[PDB]
């Protein structure tokens, strides 16, 4: 949760390097988690194979996060609108393009751009409007 | 297995669950779980096959780990509070450990991997007992400790269970595995409302129990464990496959069938608590369950698959054994929607 | 510390003898001398375990005899013993006690 | 689904062992009987939600009696500073603490 | 949760003696009729499963089905009405006991209020 | 929180009954018979107050009474009692059985010179009344004020305003 | 040194747990379990639980694992797997000891270690109570109350043991 | 919490990790189960003795009663697995999938 706090504390559209670094860290953590689960469920033949798979997944995820944060903060600076979800959408589509590039497939890239950008814009809208993915029981 | 011994083992399973749902002391609740496991294991192996033994071993290992984690959580809560009573749990680490243990007992993902395998290994009747009765005790325990439950962990497990139950079922042509994945998804649905309103969890559990009882009894009556063996049923007992189609549509949650009301009330309670994204995702993800239900229906009743010449022999004979509660279970599983406001009785 | 001392002394003495009997006589000069079925009757061993459990449950009885509710204590003690006897009788009659 | 059959039928199946301050053989008291009794008497009939804050003092005292984290922390501080002063040489433990006087019977 | 911890609730009691103050469900209640309809459908399905004549065989069995469904549904409806009445009673009592949490609001005529117009052009 | 009010060293200094366990056990029955009143008073104080500090004076009186008891024994029956406790001291369990003859000698001498009668079996174990001028502790546990109970059972039950009021259901 | 006998014993307990947890051949695993059971008996005895700790020595060491050994003997493996036999087993064994050492050192150096819970490095002798139990063994009376108070526990445990006998018979039937 | 509690909780965690990471043999995993039960017994006994919960001094005994029941069940399954496959190896429990 500390990584999420680091990403949130940086004001949107400011200190683009730090925002990109925090997004890179978040992507790295998610990639490591996915790598651990993949290693468990689908066993690697060798320890070197496991390291290669872990590095591949983690670098893919870290690149996705870094591009998303970098592009989003840059767009927020240039457009000078900090709260617009379109910046997050651009970041998400860029991350999807990076996913396609790492997967070396165009269709993966386009689908990832579309879906990931929509999800990123949704996340920004949730930040703005106070949407709760998990709501404390208030009934 | 001698029928007296079988009855004693079944009564021991039910007595373990009753002890779980009746005792106010944590040690006795864990004892009830231990009795449930001890009695259940031979019941799973009533018909002796290598698959039955493998399923029993997997189930024993999983439930043993769950019980050990549960007892550690109880011990930690004792250490930090000195209370044995089932109540608010006073240590967050104990709460998390207990939640993981109870989720593993319920088959909630990511502790779901054993449910499909065990269900496939055991017979249809043992599968019915496993997927209907065994769910009662852990759900009761969670309902009693609902307030202490961290909503984030329970909700994440519920959403993952729904997703995985929907995904796994699409790939399955074995009826028992399909039922297991459906059970996983419905368990996710039930545990979603646990932090918010427990009566909704009880209502969903009752509806799910009726639907699964009906489906398993229909499968037993048709003696089918694979999609094709069920496809052959239209030639022999068309009424059975028609009722199977109706029950499948109910399980999918289609209105106006009874399967709609638990989803409807769960969405209502979640929205009242400002949860909007989560109910939306759960409802959309239920479409995968609906899809493989529909594929099973296409295979079984809506479309007439080829039969075999030897079926003419089975035409002459009639079914010897009658399951008395099957008609009422079908009616409750399909036509109880006009009667939801009676959800204040279990309340 | 007394019990710990006794344990230490006994273990050390036995191990010392094992040393003087594994290495000390091994020095003596010599020459070159060259050089399972699945037991299903293990069920007896498993039954011992579940009977050893009742053994453990029955050990508190000497202090249990000191209570004021001697009626309840006696009823429960005979209940446990009768359940053990019933278990033995069941295994006996179902030919479960197939020793060797 | 906690069917309180014990309360309905007036049967004390397991509530005797639920708390440490309940009746115990030969009236052997628990190590935290007083604190537990106070905490229960405070948190009786007011509901769990109210009890979590209106009896927090009693619960904290009970937890301290059970685990003694704060007492051990205080004693650890005392031992640390005593060792520090002994190293600096500005403290000398009293003769009775060194064993030079017979303790009171 | 919610009504489970209400003070004075006798455990494992289907209908408390307080419920008798409420009107009994009328034997012509549409809900009870629907319960009887469910019983009749159960009888038809039992006949169909056992390959008996669907609408004519086992009139005694169908009668038992309908009677059982109606009998259980009567008590089910009575308990449902009891629980809803309990909810209403508790809600009104709490509203009275906490006037500040439920303040009376000043009522204004629409002429007094100002609601912006959004033309459909 | 608050500072613990430990009593001073001087106030807790008392004359000590410096006699070994065997000596006490030898005279235990007659000590209980004679010194019962101060001992019972001190016990009542300790159990009501639940604070060792509150009952220091009663403990002092108990110690003084024990010292007086032993002074009287020394004055009148010194040698038989010495023989009795030397006999008792030998046995590891300090059993009464092995020293019955010396017990008889000591009991006879104490009955003659001092008139004490050994309490019979099942006598010293009896719960006894104590008349005390010390007031009963009002709040021995120092309990805080109990939180106020929730309001309950307002009145009679009436039917729901419009039924279940659940979505579209009219009943 | 006698001041931290409980701590020394707990460390040995953790070491035995690493031993049987690294999974050598069930023979050495059994050895680790036996050592751990004896050491747990030692700790329990130090805390005043003579009877309870002795129970492990008889109904655990000479009981559950006495058959565990009898079982492994029936299912004999070709080679007695040891810690060094598999690099992973030896590596995990060393890492487990290292993990214990790290927490142990941290607990002693940092007066207050916090792995998942908060632990104070003061000796266990601190927590002990200064009360007197009189002519009684509190553990003995509590355990003997199982017949006077815990009648319900007696019923459930006896029924579970009987059903356990039946269950083991049915599982070992094999059809 | 004194350090002994830390050590015993660490022992339970280690045993749990060992159980969750099988290598080949089922008996080793059953050993981890019995080991976890020992940790729980020791922890419960220490808690109950320290708090002078007289009436809970029997809880460790019942825990062990059911520990041995679970062990016995595990061995009763392991023998059948060995009979059907010739070894206690976990890799033979592969017929049921997903």
């Amino acid at each position: 949760k500390t990584l999420l706090h680091k990403y949130s504390d940086i004001p949107e559209g400011t200190e683009c390097h730090r925002k990109a670094y925090a997004s890179t860290s978040i992507g790295g953590a998610t990639g490591l988690i996915v790598s651990a689960y993949s290693i468990a469920l689908k066993p690697p033949a060798s320890f070197l194979e496991g390291v290669a798979r872990t590095g591949r997944y983690t670098f893919t995820s870290a690149a996705i996060g870094a591009i998303f944060g970098l592009t989003s903060c840059i767009s927020a600076q240039v457009r000078e609108k900090p709260d617009d979800p379109l910046n997050y959408f651009i970041g998400g589509c860029a991350g999807g393009l990076t996913l396609g590039a790492r997967t070396r497939s165009y269709g993966i890239g386009a689908a990832a751009c579309a879906y990931m950008g929509l999800t990123a814009a949704l996340v920004k809208m949730g930040q703005l409007e106070g949407w709760q993915v998990f709501a404390e029981p208030k009934v | 297995m001698n029928p007296i011994i079988y009855t004693t083992l079944i009564m021991t399973v039910m007595s373990g669950t009753m002890l779980v749902m009746i005792s106010s002391h944590w040690l006795l609740i864990w004892i009830g779980f231990e009795m449930n496991l001890l009695a259940m294991i031979p019941v799973l192996m009533k018909n002796f096959n290598p698959r039955a033994t493998e399923a029993a071993t997997k189930y024993f290992l999983t439930q043993a780990t769950a019980s050990m984690m549960l007892m550690m959580a109880i011990i930690i809560n004792l250490l930090y509070s000195g209370q044995w009573t089932i109540t608010k749990m006073f240590n967050p680490v104990a709460m998390t450990m207990m939640t993981m243990a109870l989720a593993m007992k319920l088959g909630l993902s990511p502790f779901h991997f054993w449910v499909p395998e065990v269900t496939q290994g055991i017979s249809l009747q043992a599968g019915l007992l496993l997927l209907t009765w065994q769910k009662l005790a852990p759900l009761s325990v969670l309902c009693q400790i609902s307030q202490s439950i961290n909503p984030n962990l329970m909700l994440t497990m519920a959403m993952l269970s729904i997703l995985i139950g929907g995904w796994g079922g699409l790939n399955q042509t074995q009826l028992r595995k399909i039922m297991a994945y459906s059970s996983i998804a419905h368990m996710g649905w039930m545990t979603a409302v646990l932090p918010y309103n427990t009566t909704m969890t009880i209502l969903n559990l009752l509806i799910y129990i009726t639907m699964t009882l009906a489906m398993f009894m229909l499968l037993i009556h048709s003696s089918a464990t694979t999609t094709l063996s069920l496809s052959h049923t239209w030639n022999k007992m068309p009424v059975i496959t028609s009722l199977m189609m109706v029950t499948l549509l109910s399980m999918g949650g289609l209105p106006p069938l009874s399967g709609f009301m638990p989803k409807w009330m769960i969405i209502q309670e979640m929205t009242k608590n400002e949860s909007i994204i989560m109910p939306t995702l759960m409802a959309m993800t239920a479409l995968l369950n609906l899809y493989f239900y529909m594929r099973l229906a296409y295979s079984s009743s809506l479309t007439m698959f080829p039969s075999t010449n030897n079926m003419k022999m089975k035409w002459q004979f009639e079914h010897t054994k009658q399951m008395k509660l099957l008609p009422t279970m079908i009616v409750l599983s399909t036509l109880v929607l006009p009667m939801t406001p009676a959800l204040s009785s279990l309340n | 510390m007394n019990i710990m001392l006794t344990l230490l002394t006994n273990v050390t003495l036995a191990s010392l003898l094992v040393l003087i009997a594994f290495w000390l006589p091994q020095l003596n000069a010599y020459s070159e001398k060259t050089s399972p079925f699945s037991m299903k009757f293990f069920l007896v061993a498993i039954t011992f375990l579940l009977f050893d459990l009742e053994i453990a449950l029955l050990l508190p009885l000497p202090w249990a005899s000191q209570t004021n509710n001697l009626k309840t204590m006696l009823t429960m003690a005979l209940f446990l013993l009768i359940l053990l006897a019933a278990s033995l009788a069941y295994e006996w009659t179902q030919k479960g006690l197939e020793w060797a | 689904p906690f069917f309180d059959v014990q309360k309905r039928l007036g049967l004390d199946l397991d509530r005797w062992m639920t708390i440490q301050s309940a009746e115990q053989p030969h009236k052997i008291p628990g190590r935290c009987h007083a604190f537990e009794k106070e905490w229960i008497e405070c948190a009786h009939g007011i509901g769990g939600i109210r009890a979590e804050k209106e009896c927090k003092i009693e619960f904290d005292d009970f937890v301290e009696c059970l685990l003694r984290q704060k007492t051990m922390k205080r004693l650890s501080a005392i031992k640390r500073q005593r060792d520090k002063l002994i190293k600096e040489g500005k403290y000398t433990p009293p003769p009775h603490h060194l064993g030079k006087e017979d303790p009171r019977p | 949760t919610m009504m489970s911890g209400r003070p004075g609730r006798v455990p494992l009691q289907f209908l408390p003696n307080e419920a008798r103050s409420l009107p009994p469900p009328k034997l012509t209640d549409p809900r009870l009729v629907y319960m009887g309809f469910l019983g009749y459908c159960s009888g038809l399905i039992d006949n169909a499963i056992r390959r008996r004549p669907v609408v004519s065989a086992g009139l005694h069995r169908q009668l038992l089905y309908v009677t059982s469904f109606v009998f259980f549904g009567y008590y089910l409806l009575k308990r449902q009405d009891y629980m809803y009445a309990l909810r209403d009673h508790d809600m009104f009592a709490y509203v009275k006991s906490h006037p500040e949490d439920f303040p009376e609001k000043d009522k204004k005529t629409y002429g007094e209020i100002l609601e912006e117009f959004h033309p459909v052009r | 929180p608050g500072i613990v009010e430990l009593p001073t060293l001087e106030d807790l200094k008392v004359q000590e009954v410096k006699v070994s366990s065997s000596v006490l056990k030898a005279a235990a029955h007659h000590y209980g018979a004679q010194c019962d009143k101060p001992n019972k008073e001190f016990m009542l104080c300790r159990w009501e107050e639940k604070d060792p500090r509150r009952c220091l004076e009663e403990g002092k009186l108990v110690n003084q009474c024990a010292l007086d008891f032993f002074r009287q024994i020394k004055r009148h029956c010194a040698e038989p009692f010495t023989e009795y406790w030397t006999c008792i001291d030998y046995s590891g369990l300090q059993l009464f059985r092995h020293c019955r003859k010396q017990q008889a000698k000591f009991d006879e001498c104490v009955l003659d010179k001092l008139g004490w009668v050994r309490p019979d079996l099942g006598e010293l174990s009896k719960v006894t009344k104590v008349k005390t001028d010390r007031p009963l502790p009002e709040n021995p546990y120092h309990s805080r004020a109990r939180p106020e109970p929730n309001p309950e059972a307002e009145g009679d039950l009436k039917p729901a305003k419009h039924g279940s009021r659940l979505f579209f259901w009219t009943m | 040194m006698t001041m931290y006998i409980a701590f020394i014993l707990s460390t040995i307990f953790v070491i035995g747990f690493v031993g049987f947890s690294s999974k050598p051949s069930p023979i050495y695993g059994g050895l680790g379990l036996i050592v751990s059971g004896g050491v747990g008996c030692g700790i329990v005895l130090n805390f005043g639980g003579s009877f309870l700790g002795l129970m492990v020595f008889l109904i655990y060491l000479g009981g559950m694992l006495v058959v565990f050994g009898y079982t492994t003997a029936m299912a004999t493996e070709m080679y007695p797997e040891v810690w060094v036999s598999n690099k992973t087993v030896f590596g995990a064994f060393v890492s487990g000891l290292m993990m214990e050492f790290c927490m142990v050192y941290y607990a002693l150096k940092e007066e207050e270690v916090e792995i998942i819970f908060k632990f104070n490095g003061l000796g266990d002798w601190v927590i002990y109570d200064t009360g007197d139990s009189g002519f009684f063994s509190e553990e003995a009376m509590g355990i003997a109350a199982l017949y006077s108070y815990g009648t319900w526990l007696v019923i459930v445990t006896g029924w579970s043991l009987l059903i356990g006998v039946v269950v083991i018979m049915e599982i070992t039937r094999g059809n | 919490m004194p350090l002994v509690y830390m050590n015993i909780i660490m022992a339970f965690a280690i045993a749990l990790a060992g159980l969750l990471m099988y290598r080949s043999h089922l008996m080793s995993s059953l050993l981890c189960l019995e080991g976890m039960m020992l940790s729980l017994f020791i922890m419960s006994t220490l808690i109950i003795l320290n708090t002078h919960f007289t009436l809970a001094n029997m809880m460790p005994i019942i825990l062990l009663v059911f520990a041995a029941c679970e062990a016995a069940l595990g061995l009763s399954l392991l023998v059948m697995v060995s009979n059907t496959y010739g070894t206690d190896y976990v890799q033979n429990l592969n017929l049921l999938q997903c």
